[PDB]
C-alpha cells in the first residue's frame, strides 16, 4: 500500500545539525500536506511546522523559529528536515505525519488529521 | 499559549464507559471545530482515532465518540477491553496555521 | 430603494423582473448598442480570498 519511512538513528554533540529524512511511498505525495512532531521520552507530543509540498512553503510553530529548515525533494519523493544548533533538551524521537489535502481554494494546513505516520528517528544527544 | 490540560491517568473496569476531557483557550477549542484523539501503544506510532469534534474514519469500529460543550471536548469510550491500554492526546487547531497537542492520559484495566 | 453597485457585467444586487425575462435594448440592428437582459430567477455567487 503506503508507507512513510525514515531514516536510521543518529548521536549528534552539542552544537551541530541533524538530518532527518522521510520517504513517501505508494501514493501522489505532492498533494498532501506533510507535518512533523517530536517526542521526548516520557512526555507527550510537541508539534513542529509543516511543509507544504508543491510551493515549498513552510510554517514553523513557537520556540523554533530560527534553528529549523524545511526543504523537499520532488523527484526523488523525500521530504528533509534541517534542525542546527542541537541542545540536551532535544533529545526526542521524530515523526513525520501527512496532513490534510491541497486544496487551492481553502486553506487546510492547519487541520490536525495525520492518517499514515513514519515509524520515528531516534536522536539522542550527550 | 501553553498545551491543552489533561488529567494524569485514568481506570475502569471491563464493560464500563470512561470520559477523557480537554479544556482549552477559547481561541484554541471554543471557537474551530478542529478536534482530533490520539491513542499510541508504547514503542509505537500513534493511529487516528476521531477527524472532527465528531467523526469516524474507516477501519475503527463503533467505540468512541466524541463531543464538545463550550470549550471542553470529551472522548466516550464504550466496551473496554484488554486492548484499551494505550496513552490518548488531544490536539487542536490553534490559530494561526499552528497545531497544539495536549498533554496525555494512560488507562489502566482492571 | 435603489441600491447604487458598481458592477461591469453580471449586475448585482437589485429588483428582478415580475413574471418572464425581459429584454431592454434600444434598437437591436446596430452592434454598438448594450443590450440589457432583465432576470427573473436570482443566481447565487460567493466569493472568497485568503488571510492577510
Ligand atoms: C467553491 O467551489 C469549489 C468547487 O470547485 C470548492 O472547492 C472544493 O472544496 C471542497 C471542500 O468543501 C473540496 O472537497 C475536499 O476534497 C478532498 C479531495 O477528495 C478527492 O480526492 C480524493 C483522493 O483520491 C484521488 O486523488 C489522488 C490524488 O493524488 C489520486 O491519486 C487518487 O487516485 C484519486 O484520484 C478522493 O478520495 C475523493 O473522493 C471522494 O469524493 C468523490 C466525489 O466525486 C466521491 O465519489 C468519493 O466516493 C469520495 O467520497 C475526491 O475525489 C477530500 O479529501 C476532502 O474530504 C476530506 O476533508 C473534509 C474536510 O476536512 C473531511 O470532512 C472529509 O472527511 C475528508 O477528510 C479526509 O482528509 C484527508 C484527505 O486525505 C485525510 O486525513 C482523510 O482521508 C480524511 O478522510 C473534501 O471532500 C474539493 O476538493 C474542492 N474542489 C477542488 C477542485 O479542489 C470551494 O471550496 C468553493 N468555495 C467556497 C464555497 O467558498
Ligand atoms: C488569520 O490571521 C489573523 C491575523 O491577526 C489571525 O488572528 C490572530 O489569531 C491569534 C490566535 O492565537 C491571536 O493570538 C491570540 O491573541 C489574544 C489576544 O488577547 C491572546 O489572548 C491569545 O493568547 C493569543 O495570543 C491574535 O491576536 C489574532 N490577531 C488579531 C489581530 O486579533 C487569525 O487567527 C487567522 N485565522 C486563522 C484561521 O488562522
Ligand atoms: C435605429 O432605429 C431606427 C428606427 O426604427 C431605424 O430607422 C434605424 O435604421 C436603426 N438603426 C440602425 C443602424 O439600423
Amino acid at each position: 500500500q503506503v508507507q512513510l519511512v525514515q531514516s536510521g538513528a543518529e548521536v549528534k554533540k552539542p552544537g551541530a545539525s541533524v538530518k532527518v529524512s522521510c520517504k513517501a511511498s505508494g501514493y501522489t505525495f505532492t498533494g498532501y500536506y506533510m507535518h512533523w512532531v517530536r517526542q521526548a521520552p516520557g512526555q507527550g507530543l510537541e508539534w513542529m511546522g509543516w511543509i507544504n509540498p508543491n510551493s515549498g512553503g513552510t510554517n514553523y510553530a513557537q520556540k523554533f523559529q530560527g534553528r529549523v529548515t524545511m526543504t523537499r525533494d520532488t523527484s526523488i519523493s523525500t521530504a528533509y528536515m534541517e534542525l542546527s544548533r542541537l541542545r540536551s533538551d532535544d533529545t526526542a524521537v521524530y515523526y513525520c505525519a501527512r496532513g490534510g489535502w491541497i486544496s487551492l481554494y481553502y486553506d487546510s494546513s492547519g487541520y490536525p488529521n495525520f492518517d499514515y505516520w513514519g515509524q520515528g528517528t531516534l536522536v539522542t544527544v550527550s | 499559549q501553553s498545551a491543552l490540560t489533561q488529567p494524569a491517568s485514568v481506570s475502569g473496569s471491563p464493560g464500563q464507559s470512561i470520559t477523557i476531557s480537554c479544556t482549552g483557550t477559547s481561541s484554541d477549542v471554543g471557537s474551530y471545530n478542529l478536534v482530533s484523539w490520539y491513542q499510541q501503544h508504547p514503542g509505537k506510532a500513534p493511529k487516528l482515532m476521531i477527524y472532527e469534534v465528531s467523526k469516524r474514519p474507516s477501519g475503527v469500529s463503533n467505540r468512541f465518540s466524541g463531543s464538545k460543550s463550550g470549550n471542553t471536548a470529551s472522548l466516550t469510550i464504550s466496551g473496554l477491553q484488554a486492548e484499551d491500554e494505550a496513552d490518548y492526546y488531544c490536539c487542536s487547531y490553534a490559530g494561526s496555521s499552528t497545531v497544539i497537542f495536549g498533554g496525555g492520559t494512560k488507562l489502566t484495566v482492571l | 430603494g435603489i441600491r447604487p453597485v458598481v458592477s461591469t457585467q453580471l449586475l448585482l444586487n437589485g429588483s428582478l423582473a415580475e413574471k418572464e425575462i425581459v429584454i431592454r435594448s434600444e434598437n437591436l440592428t446596430n452592434n454598438a448598442k448594450i443590450i440589457i437582459v432583465h432576470l427573473h430567477t436570482p443566481v447565487e455567487i460567493v466569493c472568497t480570498r485568503p488571510n492577510n
